[PDB]
RNA sequence: UAACAGGUCUGUGAUGCCCUUAGAUGUUCUGGGCCGCACGCGCGCUACACUGACGGAGCCAACGAGUUAUCCUUGGCCGGAAGGUCUGGGUAAUCUUGUUAAACUCCGUCGUGCUGGGGAUAGAGCAUUGCAAUUAUUGCUCUUCAACGAGGAAUUCCUAGUAAGCGCAAGUCAUCAGCUUGCGUUGAAUACGUCCCUGCCCUUUGUACACACCGCCC
C-alpha cells in the first residue's frame, strides 16, 4: 500500500535525546522524557505527518517542523487545558515541560522547596512519602 | 380465530410470546432470528426450529418481546418462549397425534427446551462474601 | 528479534510465498519470517483485493484465508 | 365529578382486610359504581446489624425486616355517606386518609 | 422455502444432513480405540458445545457430558478466565477449523484419538500412613483416563501458550494433532510415559 | 521581587485582592475564595497592632494565637507568632518568600522520623 | 446568651443523636431511626422488625 | 441441658464496692490526634500480558433509598462533567427509575521485549462537600510513569448455578470504600468414599488423675 524502497537513517540525536530508528512514531516519542501517550498523539496529529509510516523515513523538514510545534504548542492551536505545567511559579505562564530541562527541573523544585524549609522540604530530605499515607506496615525496605 | 400464547424462563430473565395464524414473519424483538445480539449464541436459538423444519413454521406468525437476565438467559427464555407458543398452537389446532409426535421428537432432542429449569442461585449467608466462601482463619 | 526495514526484499518475497501455504494469520507468519506486526496485517489487507487469496470467516483477531484452489 | 380516594395502609394483614370488607361490602349495599380493593405491591425494608454489644466473638450479623401493606379505593359517595363510612370505619392500627382533589 | 425472515440455506442444509457439527459431520465418527466405550458421547450430535445443565447431580452424570463441552470445561482453567466460556468456545470452535484445515479427517476423530491415546493405564496410588511410604501399581477406570486426558492436554497448551506469538487455539489445535498419533512430541503423551514408567519402577 | 508567580514582592504589598487570589494553586485559592480569617480579623488586627508598635526589627514584638490554618498574605507577612503545636508557643519568623502556603505546612507539630533512637 | 461557650452547628458530628444515646458510633440514622444498635435490638419488636426468615 | 472463672462496669439515669469533688478524675472554647516509623504478624486489593490494553459501535438484570423546614434528581443553556445557572418532578410500585450497568460481541492498533501489561512513587492547576482539606477530603487535565515477568516451606475455603471472576444496592457520612451485609450476570474439574493425618459422639476396658495428663509423683 506504501512506497517499500524508502529512505532509513537509522536513529538522530533530538532534544539530548535519542529517538528509536526502526520503531513506530508513537513509541519512539515515548523516549523522549516529558512526553506520555496522548500528548505524543495530539503532537503528531497537529504536525500533520502519516501515522503509517514510522520514525525512520521521516525528512528534514518535517522532523523540524514536528519539534518546532512541540517547542511552541500553544502558539500553534494547541489547548492550554491540556498543558502539563500551567500557570509556572517562575515564568508565571502555561510554559511547556521538556526533557533536557527536566533533568534540571526536579532538582529545581528540589531546591525551591528546601530552601524555603517546608514539612515537604524535610519529608523529601528524609526521602520520605509527602501525602498522607501510611507506612506503619506497607512503605518498608 | 387460531391464536395462543405462552413464556420462557430462566430465571431472572423472561419471555413473553404472542402466536398468531401467518406466513412467516418471524421475529425476535424487531430484529428476525437470523439477527440476535451474540454471534456464537445463535444455533442455541436455531435449535428447535431444525428439529421439525421450516414448513410447519410456514403457517405461523409469532414475535416474542425478551426481558431481563443475562446474555445466555435472554437465548434460552426467547428459544423456550417460542418453543412453548409452537406446541401450543400445534396442541389446540391440529391432531392430538402430531401434537404427541411433535412434543416426543422435540423430547427425544431436548436441551431444556420445553421442560422449565429450576435454576437458583442459594442466598449469602453472613461470615464471608460468597455463600460457602468464607475468610481463612490466621489460626495462630 | 524482527527486522522492519523495507529493503524491497520482503514484499518481493512474501509476494512469491503466499501459495506454499493455505492458513495466512499473524500467528503463522511470525514463525514464517520475523514480521514485526504491522506488516502482518498491512500485506494481507493488501493482498485481500487480490484474487491470489479466498476469505472464509473474518475476526477482529485474525481472518481466514485460503488459497486459490 | 366528586371522586373519593382512600388510603388503606397497614401492617396488620387482619385488620386491614377486615377493614377493605367492611368498606367494600357498604359500597355493595349502595351502589357507587362497586369499585373493589386494589393491591399495591408490598414495601418491605430490609435491615442488618450485629448482636453482640462487644467487638468480641464470632461475624454474626441478624436481619430485621420491616413490611408494610399498601391499598387504595375509589369511590363515588357523597360526603354524607362519607362521613358516616369514616365514622364507623374506626379500627385500631388501621391508618386512612382521603383525598378529594 | 422462504419466510419474510432471511433464514439462511445454511440452518436448512444442516438440517438436511442430520444436523452435523458446526462445520464438520456427525455421521461417521466413532471412538476406535479400545477400552474408551460407553463413556465419551461422541453420537450425542449438538450444534454448540455449551451446554447449562446438570453435570454433577449423579455420581457418574458426568459420564454422558459432551466430549467438546467437557474440554471447554477443562480449557476454563487460570481463575482469570473462570466463568469466561465464550472465549472458551472461540478458542475451540478455532482449535477444530485449524484441525480441519490441516488434515482432512474430521476433528472430533482427531480429539478422540487424542484422549484415548493420552489416557493412562497404570497409575501408582501412595499407601501412605507413615513407613517406607512406598507406593503400588493401580490400573484406573476409562472415566479417569478421559479425565486425566483432558487436563493434561490442557495443562500442555497453557504451558506452551503461556508466553508465545502462537494463539491458544493453535497451541491447542497442535497438541491435539500431536496426541492423536505417536510423534513423542506431545507433552500429555510424556506424562503418560512418566507415569506408567514410575508406576511399573514401583510395582 | 519573586514569591509565587514572579510578581514583585512590593506590588503584593499592595496589589489587588482579586488578582492575588487569582495568581495562586486552585486549592490555595479556594481557601481564600471561600475562607477569609474567619474570627481571625482580630488577629490580624492584632499584627496590624504589632508592625505599628516594631517596624525597627524585621520581626516586630512577638504575638501570639491559636490559629494557622489559613496561608500566609503580604499585607499580614513579615512577623514571628506563637502557635501551640501542642506544648509551645513555636517561633515561625512567616517570610513573604512562601506566599500561598499555611503555617503547618512549614512547622513541626509532632515528632517526624527517625525513630527517636536515644542513647 | 453565652459567647465562647457553645459554638453553633449545622452539619457533622454534634447535631443529631438520640433522647438517651449519642454516642456516635455503632449507630443508624436509616429511615430516621437516629437510635443506637444496642436499643434497636432491645426494642425492635416494638417498631416492627420481626425476625421472619 | 450444663460448661468458659470468655467479652462488654468506654452502648445502657443497669448498678454494688474503692477513690476524687473546687487547684474537681465536673461542664466547656482553641492547637496538636487516635493516620506519627530503620520492623515482625494478619484480613483484602493490583498487574505479572494478546485470555490483555487502547479505541470506536449493538445491547442484556435484581435487591434496595429519598425533601417539614431543606433530601433523590429531570429540562434548555453555558464548561476544564470538576462545578454552578433558572424555572422544576417527587411525602413516593405516580419523580430519580425502565437506576438502557458490567461482563459480552463487530472492527482497527499495540506484537511480543520488566513496552501502549502493571500506575508503587514525585510535581503543577480545576471544582463541590465541610469556622476550613497542611499531615495533598474526593475526583479531575497532564508529566515522571518503577517493583512484579504466576511466587519456596507452610496454610485457608469449597460439592451445583458450588467455587472462581465481574458489577450493582445499602450500612457507617458534612465528604471519603480498598470493609461489611445482600443481589444479579458468566460459570467449571473434582467424591458420593474413609477414619489413614485432624477432630466430635457412643460402648467396653485400665488408672496411683479429680483445678481432672499443661495431672499426680521419684
Ligand atoms: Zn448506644
Amino acid at each position: 500500500s506504501l512506497v517499500v524502497p524508502d529512505n532509513f537513517q537509522h536513529i538522530l540525536r533530538l532534544l539530548n535525546t535519542n529517538v528509536d530508528g526502526k520503531v513506530k512514531v508513537m513509541f519512539a516519542m515515548t523516549q523522549i522524557k516529558g512526553v506520555g501517550r496522548r500528548y505524543a498523539n495530539i503532537v503528531c496529529k497537529k504536525a500533520d505527518i502519516d501515522m503509517s509510516k514510522r520514525a525512520g523515513e521521516l525528512t528534514t523538514e518535517e522532523l523540524e517542523r514536528i519539534v518546532t510545534i512541540i517547542q511552541n504548542p500553544s502558539q500553534f492551536k494547541i489547548p492550554s487545558w491540556f498543558l502539563n505545567r500551567q500557570k509556572d511559579i517562575n515564568d508565571g505562564k502555561s510554559f511547556q515541560l521538556l526533557a533536557n530541562n527536566v533533568d534540571s527541573k526536579l532538582r529545581e523544585d528540589l531546591e525551591r522547596l528546601k530552601k524555603i524549609q517546608t514539612h515537604r522540604g524535610l519529608r523529601h530530605a528524609l526521602d520520605l512519602r509527602v501525602r498522607g499515607q501510611h507506612t506503619k506496615t506497607t512503605g518498608r525496605r | 380465530m387460531q391464536s395462543v400464547q405462552c413464556f420462557g424462563k430462566k430465571g431472572n430473565a423472561t419471555a413473553v410470546a404472542h402466536c398468531k395464524v401467518g406466513k412467516g414473519l418471524i421475529k425476535v424483538n424487531g430484529a428476525p432470528l437470523s439477527l440476535v445480539q451474540p454471534e456464537i449464541l445463535r444455533m442455541k436459538v436455531y435449535e428447535p426450529i431444525l428439529v421439525a423444519g421450516a414448513d410447519k413454521f410456514a403457517g405461523v406468525d409469532i414475535r416474542v418481546r425478551v426481558s431481563g437476565g443475562g446474555h445466555v438467559s435472554q437465548i434460552y427464555a426467547i428459544r423456550q418462549a417460542i418453543s412453548k407458543a409452537i406446541v401450543a398452537y400445534y396442541q389446540k389446532f391440529v391432531d392430538e397425534h402430531s401434537k404427541a409426535e411433535l412434543k416426543k421428537a422435540l423430547i427425544t432432542y431436548d436441551r431444556t427446551l420445553l421442560v422449565a429449569d429450576p435454576r437458583r442461585m442459594e442466598p449469602k449467608k453472613f461470615g464471608g462474601h460468597g455463600a460457602r466462601a468464607r475468610q481463612q482463619k490466621s489460626y495462630r | 528479534q524482527h527486522a522492519t526495514v523495507f529493503d524491497k526484499s520482503i514484499i518481493d518475497r512474501i509476494n512469491k510465498e503466499v501459495p506454499a501455504f493455505k492458513f495466512i494469520s499473524v500467528s503463522v507468519l511470525v514463525d514464517r519470517m520475523k514480521i514485526n506486526g504491522s506488516l502482518a496485517r498491512i500485506a494481507i489487507r493488501d493482498l485481500a483485493e487480490r484474487g491470489v487469496i479466498q476469505k472464509v470467516d473474518q475476526h477482529s483477531k485474525q481472518a481466514i484465508y485460503t488459497r486459490v484452489p | 365529578v366528586h371522586r373519593i380516594r382512600i388510603t388503606l395502609t397497614s401492617r396488620n394483614v387482619r385488620n386491614l382486610e377486615k377493614v377493605c370488607s367492611d368498606l367494600v361490602n357498604r359500597a355493595k349495599d349502595k351502589q357507587l359504581r362497586v369499585k373493589g380493593p386494589v393491591r399495591l405491591p408490598t414495601k418491605i425494608l430490609k435491615i442488618t446489624t450485629r448482636k453482640t454489644p462487644n467487638g468480641e466473638g464470632s461475624k454474626t450479623w441478624e436481619t430485621y425486616e420491616m413490611r408494610i401493606h399498601k391499598r387504595l379505593i375509589d369511590l363515588h359517595s357523597p360526603s354524607e355517606i362519607v362521613k358516616q363510612i369514616t365514622s364507623i370505619h374506626i379500627e385500631p392500627g388501621v391508618e386512612v386518609e382521603v383525598t378529594i382533589a | 422455502m422462504a419466510t419474510s425472515s432471511l433464514t439462511p440455506g445454511v440452518s436448512l442444509d444442516e438440517n438436511g444432513s442430520i444436523k452435523l457439527f458446526n462445520k464438520f459431520p456427525f455421521e461417521g465418527v466413532e471412538v476406535k480405540d479400545i477400552s474408551l466405550v460407553d463413556y465419551i458421547t461422541i453420537g450425542n450430535g449438538q450444534p454448540l458445545p455449551h451446554t447449562a445443565g446438570r453435570f454433577q447431580t449423579k455420581r457418574f452424570r458426568k459420564a454422558r457430558c459432551f466430549i467438546v463441552e467437557r474440554l471447554t470445561n477443562s480449557l476454563m482453567m487460570n481463575g482469570r478466565n473462570n466463568g469466561k466460556k465464550l472465549l472458551a468456545t472461540r478458542i475451540v470452535k478455532h482449535a477444530f477449523e485449524i484441525i480441519a484445515l490441516l488434515t482432512d479427517q474430521n476433528p472430533l476423530q482427531v480429539l478422540v484419538d487424542a484422549v484415548a491415546a493420552c489416557g493412562p493405564r497404570e497409575d501408582s496410588t501412595r499407601i501412605g500412613s507413615a513407613g517406607t511410604v512406598r507406593r503400588q501399581a493401580v490400573d484406573v477406570s476409562p472415566l479417569r483416563r478421559v479425565n486425566q486426558a483432558l487436563a493434561l492436554i490442557t495443562i500442555g497448551a497453557r504451558e506452551a501458550a503461556f508466553r508465545n506469538v502462537k494463539s491458544i487455539s493453535e497451541c491447542l489445535a497442535e497438541e491435539i494433532i500431536n496426541a492423536a498419533k505417536g510423534s513423542s512430541n506431545s507433552y500429555a503423551i510424556k506424562k503418560k510415559d512418566e507415569l506408567e514408567r514410575v508406576a511399573k519402577s514401583n510395582r | 521581587t519573586f514569591a509565587y508567580r514572579g510578581v514583585e514582592l512590593e506590588q503584593l504589598l499592595d496589589l489587588s485582592a482579586e488578582q492575588l487570589v487569582d495568581l495562586f494553586h486552585a486549592r490555595a485559592r479556594r481557601r481564600m475564595l471561600r475562607g477569609l480569617g474567619p474570627n481571625a480579623s482580630r488577629f490580624i488586627r492584632k499584627l496590624r497592632k504589632a508592625k505599628s508598635e516594631a517596624p525597627l526589627n524585621e520581626k516586630p514584638a512577638t504575638v501570639k494565637t491559636h490559629l494557622r490554618n489559613m496561608i500566609i498574605l503580604p499585607e499580614m507577612v513579615g512577623s514571628v507568632v506563637g502557635i501551640y503545636n501542642g506544648k509551645l508557643f513555636n517561633q515561625v519568623e512567616i517570610r513573604p518568600e512562601m506566599i500561598g502556603h499555611y503555617l503547618g505546612e512549614f512547622s513541626i507539630t509532632y515528632k517526624p522520623t527517625k525513630h527517636g533512637r536515644p542513647g | 446568651e453565652n459567647v465562647w461557650f457553645s459554638h453553633p452547628r449545622k452539619y457533622g458530628k454534634g447535631s443529631r443523636q438520640c433522647a438517651h444515646t449519642g454516642r456516635r458510633l455503632g449507630l443508624i440514622r436509616k429511615y430516621g431511626l437516629n437510635i443506637s444498635r444496642q436499643s434497636f435490638r432491645e426494642y425492635a419488636n416494638d417498631i416492627g422488625f420481626v425476625k421472619y426468615r
